[PDB]
RNA sequence: GGUGAAAUUCUUGGAUUUAUUGAAGACUAACUACUGCGAAAGCAUUUGCCAAGGACGUUUUCAUUAAUCAAGAACGAAAGUU
């Protein structure tokens, strides 16, 4: 599950934590595939799910708030969006979430 | 007093404490292993009918099911009358089904 | 002192229709008198009664079916297979000792708004040449055959608007496909579906009952 | 530790006797302390007169039950209509 | 031809029911018990009262018009005995033996899914 | 004898509530068209404590649908209204917390407060904290359905009456106890003046039935008759049973 | 209704009985066994999630980490208690 795999980026792959970074790499392109928690805010959801369509971009709603994906992506703080710019070792690129 | 028997309560055994089945009769609560648990499947009508329900009955063959009666008996309560049976200190070690 | 015997009325219930006849026999009620009318009365009545009666042979002599009146039209009442039913006697039976029996609840929203629960009887087989005197299933199994006879139900059942689901349901199609697919897992015996419940019903559709009258 | 087990209802002092020290304190924790912000994420302070919560670093306000964010009636409450919706 | 009713034989312990209905359920056409034919309030389930209670529901049936019936049967069920009465079958003769015709015979005894407590409370009824 | 501390409150001079800090009268919205056919958003603006009150206050705000202007309601907060939620109104509107629909519209189970006796009412029967009706049943024929109060006395409704779904906010207040009789003081100062009651007994027998004899006595049953009198009235009216009820309600 | 042999006790201005539901908070039968798991206490309707676990297998790895244990702990039927 989602969770494994976010492992596997986290040691051996590239990602970004929070919004700005979300979107600044959404505008860069690099965004390959963004994990947008659930309590993260309609708007800020809607909105990322909007750069999101433009950059062509995959959206995983991590079905759980902000503090359970920090602790997804091996941080102690909360995040309530990440991207996942390159993560080859990782299977969420290939998998539909 | 030693022990009467070598099982006492009998499938528990391998199993803390198991549920109880409150018992027929008596409605006297026993584990469900010291039970007497006798199964009495009785036809649905009582065999001096049953020729008289099949004359005045339609149809042929007919469903003439019978009930599934699963009893219990609390153990005191089936020695009064039921299968129980007070056996000897030797007979005791048998377990095989009487009758048969 | 009153006595209503005298003033009663008898109407006739009236089967739809993928059984053999379309009517099962006679209920009765009061008049239409003022206030308390005979029609508003008589919806909402469910004539549970034999699937041996409705096809006549003793194959679905092991079944019931509950009938929902829904309307009235010029004494002949109309009903709905509200829902199935075996017969308590019939099940005891065949839950024998010395052996699993399997069960498989599934919730489902057909076509139109008629949310059907729908069970699964499913014994295990004392297989041939068995010797094992049980036939016990490992639980692991039960839960990959449950799960697949819900793959099943949910199949059948949601497709094919609720109506026709009582023509595949009536001669034993969908127990079959759950033998099928199981025996891969483990072989299992009987199968049937027990009861079939329902839950929702949107308003009346007064007019859509009567496409199974003709 | 200062308090074996008047904790925080210490304020009271010798009064009102223990029983009703305890039964407060039960409530007096519940509704000082700081619950987790549905939306924020955060988890700071707060309530704000009875049934009404909060701002952690954010404001909003959310009714609550007197001493605690959520009743347990509330939940239950919003399984049953959880239900009842799916309905 | 055969208009149908559903004679319901409640035969506990100490009663007998015999209730003839319509299939709907709903309009019913008898009530006839044993405690109603014979008073004696001991014997209310033997035999004797079961026939009695079975004969006026075949009597009562006839001057409305009802051919055959239903037999369903209902022990006590569930909190008590589970166990058919001793004028539940000797209700099934009486219903024979007037003329009264029969077809698919049931006992739906409600045997619950896990009961409710009995009577009794653990050490149960220690006559 | 005089007239008793408890004939008074009614003339209302002193016995009248204190509406200073009090902030409006908690109401639903006034009902039809929008809300009698379809649906409408209102936005919670604030939830508020209101003085005096069995449970904070919402102002939720809607919109005229025949005026570019703004409506803003007090409804009764229930344990899940959120600022920025938006809560629907009307037959159409769903089952959700804070959505108000009309007992018809809402299943058996459900569970509403400020729920409306008569249509129009803008709400009546649960609506201090935590207080929630049930909708027991329905009667299609004859719109009105069975609906449970918090006494536990089942009642027929109207099932065009409204009532907003979810349980009521401040639930569970009366867990605490008080202490210090200073806190009930302004429990009451915030409300009403009935706070301290001399017991009749007490006081002369002047000034209260039960009052005087040489021993703090009543003397002459307290229970009293539904029959009877201003200034007989003070004791158990009406009484059923009394002393200590046990089981069930 | 109840009856243990037997009674009392309840409604009729159809209680009960018959059928459709609703609410609530219960339990979670039949299978169910000289069966399973759990440190015990204890645990059987469902799926789901959460971590844990025994056995098993293993040409895996560390290399004495091990057994039992006064102090201290963790759980701990029912009843009781706020
Ligand atoms: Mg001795
Ligand atoms: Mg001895
Ligand atoms: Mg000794
Ligand atoms: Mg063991
Ligand atoms: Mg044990
Ligand atoms: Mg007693
Ligand atoms: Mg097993
Ligand atoms: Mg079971
Ligand atoms: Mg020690
Ligand atoms: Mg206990
Ligand atoms: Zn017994």
């Amino acid at each position: 599950n989602i969770n494994q795999k976010l492992a596997l980026v986290v040691k051996s792959g590239k990602y970004s934590l929070g919004y700005k970074s979300t979107v600044k790499s959404l505008r860069q392109g690099k965004a390959k595939l963004i994990i947008i928690a659930a309590n993260t805010p309609v708007l800020r959801k809607s909105e990322l799910e909007y750069y999101a369509m433009l950059s062509k971009t995959k959206v995983y709603y991590f079905q759980g708030g902000n503090n359970e994906l920090g602790t997804a992506v091996g941080k102690l703080f909360r995040v309530g969006v990440v991207t996942i710019l390159d993560a080859g070792d990782s299977d969420i690129l290939t998998a539909l979430a | 007093m030693p022990k009467k028997r070598a099982s006492n309560g009998r499938n528990k055994k391998g199993r803390g404490h198991v549920k109880p089945v409150r018992c027929v009769n008596c409605s006297r609560s026993v584990p469900k292993d010291k039970a007497i648990k006798r199964m009495a499947i009785r036809n649905i009508v009582e065999a001096a009918a049953i020729r008289d329900l099949s004359e005045a009955s339609v149809y042929a063959e007919y469903a003439l099911p019978k009930t599934y009666n699963k009893l219990h008996y609390c153990i005191s309560c089936a020695i009064h009358a039921r299968i129980v049976r007070v056996r000897s200190r030797t007979d005791r070690r048998i377990r095989a089904p009487p009758q048969r | 002192v009153v006595d209503p015997f005298t003033r009663k009325e008898w109407y006739d219930i009236k089967a739809p229709s993928t059984f053999e006849n379309r009517n099962v026999g006679k209920t009765l009620v009061n008049k239409s008198v003022g206030l308390k009318n005979a029609s508003d009365s008589l919806k909402g009545r469910v004539v549970e009664v034999c699937l041996a009666d409705l096809q006549g042979s003793e194959d679905h002599s092991f079944r019931k079916v509950k009938l929902r009146v829904d309307e009235v039209q010029g004494k002949n009442l109309l009903t709905n297979f509200h829902g199935m039913d075996f017969t308590t006697d019939k099940l005891r039976s065949m839950v024998r000792k010395w052996q699993t029996l399997i069960e498989a609840n599934v919730t489902v929203k057909t076509s139109d708004d008629y949310v059907l629960r729908i069970f699964a009887i499913a014994f295990t087989r004392k297989q041939a040449n068995q010797v094992k005197r049980t036939s016990y299933a490992q639980s692991s199994h039960i839960r990959q055959i449950r799960k697949v006879i819900s793959e099943i139900l949910t199949r059948e059942v949601q497709n094919s608007t609720l109506a026709q689901l009582t023509s595949k349901l009536i001669p034993e199609v969908i127990n079959k496909e759950i033998e099928n697919a199981t025996k891969d897992i483990f072989p299992l015996q009987n199968v049937h579906i027990r009861k079939v419940k329902l839950l929702k019903q949107p308003k009346f559709d007064l007019g859509s009952l009567l496409s199974l009258h003709g | 530790k200062r308090t074996k087990k008047v904790g925080i209802t210490g304020k009271y002092g010798v009064r009102y006797g223990s029983s009703l020290r305890r039964q407060v304190k039960k409530l007096e924790v519940q509704q000082h302390a700081t619950y987790n912000c549905s939306f924020c994420g955060k988890t700071c302070v707060k309530r704000g007169a009875a049934g009404v919560w909060s701002c952690s670093s954010c404001n909003r306000t959310i009714a609550g039950g007197a001493y605690t964010l959520s009743t347990a009636a509330a939940a239950t409450v919003r399984s049953t209509i959880r239900r009842l919706r799916d309905m | 031809s055969q208009v149908f009713g559903v004679a319901r034989i409640f035969a506990s312990f100490n009663d007998t029911f015999v209730h003839v209905t319509d299939l709907s359920g709903r309009e019913t056409i008898a009530r006839v018990t044993g405690g109603m034919k014979v008073k004696a309030d001991r014997d209310e389930s033997s035999p004797y009262a079961a026939m009695l209670a079975a004969q006026d529901v075949a009597a009562k049936c006839k001057e409305v018009g009802i051919t055959a019936v239903h037999i369903k049967i209902r022990a006590t069920g569930g909190t008590r005995s589970k166990t058919p009465g001793p004028g539940g079958q000797a209700a099934l003769r009486a219903l024979a033996r007037s003329g009264l015709r029969i077809g698919r015979i049931e006992d739906v005894t409600p045997v619950p899914s896990d009961s409710t407590r009995k009577k009794g409370g653990r050490r149960g009824r220690r006559l | 004898g005089r007239v008793i501390r408890n004939q008074r409150k009614g003339a209302g001079s002193i016995f009248t509530s204190h509406t200073r800090l009090r902030q409006g009268a908690a109401k639903l919205r006034n009902l039809d068209y929008a809300e009698r056919h379809g649906y409408i958003r209102g936005v919670v603006k604030q939830i508020v404590h209101d003085a005096g009150r069995g449970a904070p206050l919402a102002k939720v705000v809607f919109r005229d649908p025949y005026k570019y202007k703004l409506r803003e309601e007090t409804f009764i907060a229930n344990e899940g209204l959120h600022t920025g939620q938006f809560i629907y109104a009307g037959k159409k509107a769903s089952l959700n917390v804070g959505n108000v629909l009309p007992l018809g519209s809402v299943p058996e189970g459900t569970i509403i407060s400020n729920v409306e006796e008569r249509p129009g009412d803008r709400g009546a029967l649960a609506r201090a904290s935590g207080n929630y009706v049930i909708v027991i049943g329905h009667n299609p024929e004859d719109n009105k359905t069975r609906v449970r109060l918090p006494s536990g006395a089942k009642k027929i409704i109207s099932s065009d009456a409204r009532g907003v779904i979810g349980v009521v906010a401040g639930g569970g207040r009366i867990d605490k106890p008080l202490l210090k009789a200073g806190r009930a003081f302004h429990k009451y100062r915030v409300k009403r003046n009935s706070w301290p009651k001399t017991r009749g007994v007490a006081m002369n027998p002047v000034d209260h039935p039960h009052g005087g004899g040489n021993h703090q006595h009543i003397g002459k049953a307290s229970t009293i008759s539904r029959g009877a009198v201003s200034g007989q009235k003070a004791g158990l009216i009406a009484a059923r049973r009394t002393g200590l009820l046990r089981g069930s309600q």
